[PDB]
């Protein structure tokens, strides 16, 4: 009998985090 | 497998990094895969921030 198929690749990788003098007299 | 650190980020350890941190205020990481180095300032590396 033929051999089984290969498993599907894992999902996409996660994203990235966010950010006046006084007058004289 | 262990993924490269994203651009603008740096690995927390020179070898066997456990987390990736963003480059701080006043720094910039041009390349991806940047990593911190114990020698010198702890916030920079050969390709780090």
């Amino acid at each position: 009998p033929p051999p089984p198929p290969p498993p599907p690749p894992p999902p996409g990788t996660p994203s990235t985090p966010d950010a006046a003098p006084p007058p004289p007299p | 497998q262990c993924t490269p650190c994203a651009a603008g980020f740096y690995a927390n350890a020179p070898d066997s990094a456990t987390s990736c941190r963003a480059c701080p205020r006043g720094y910039y990481g041009p390349y991806s895969g940047a990593y911190a180095d114990n020698l010198g300032d702890e916030f920079e590396g050969p390709r780090g921030c």
